[PDB]
């Protein structure tokens, strides 16, 4: 029983965290460039 | 017995706090994106609400 129940809040818990993704995605958004701002430098943001 | 019911208590209370602190959000909602066209967006209706 206390098996089942861990198994429930460990999917539940995964149902919210997949709401937050659904919830930080984008409807539309832009692939990231290095050099990006210009003169900025926000390389420690840059993805690579 | 009385070990299974102050456990029974502790999570009433439990859900009694919970329950006050749900409401406290329920009426945050009706008072702010219900009665009001507010800018949450996904906060209580997804999209723009
Ligand atoms: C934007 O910021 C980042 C990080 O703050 C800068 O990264 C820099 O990257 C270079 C390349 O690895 C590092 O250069 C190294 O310098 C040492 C001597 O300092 C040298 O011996 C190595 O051979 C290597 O060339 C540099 O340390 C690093 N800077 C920092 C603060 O970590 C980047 O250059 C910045 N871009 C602009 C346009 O300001």
């Amino acid at each position: 029983k206390i098996n089942q129940a861990l198994h429930g809040a460990n999917l539940r818990q995964d149902d919210s965290v997949r709401n937050l993704f659904a919830s930080v995605k984008s409807s539309q958004s832009s692939p990231i460039i290095p050099g990006f701002g210009g003169d900025f430098n926000l390389t420690l943001l840059e993805p690579v | 017995r009385l070990t299974t019911l102050n456990a029974f208590v502790a999570q009433q209370l439990v859900r009694s706090e919970s329950a006050a602190l749900s409401a406290q959000l329920a009426k945050d909602k009706v008072n702010e994106c219900v009665k009001a066209q507010s800018k949450r967006s996904g906060f209580c209706g997804q999209g723009t609400h």
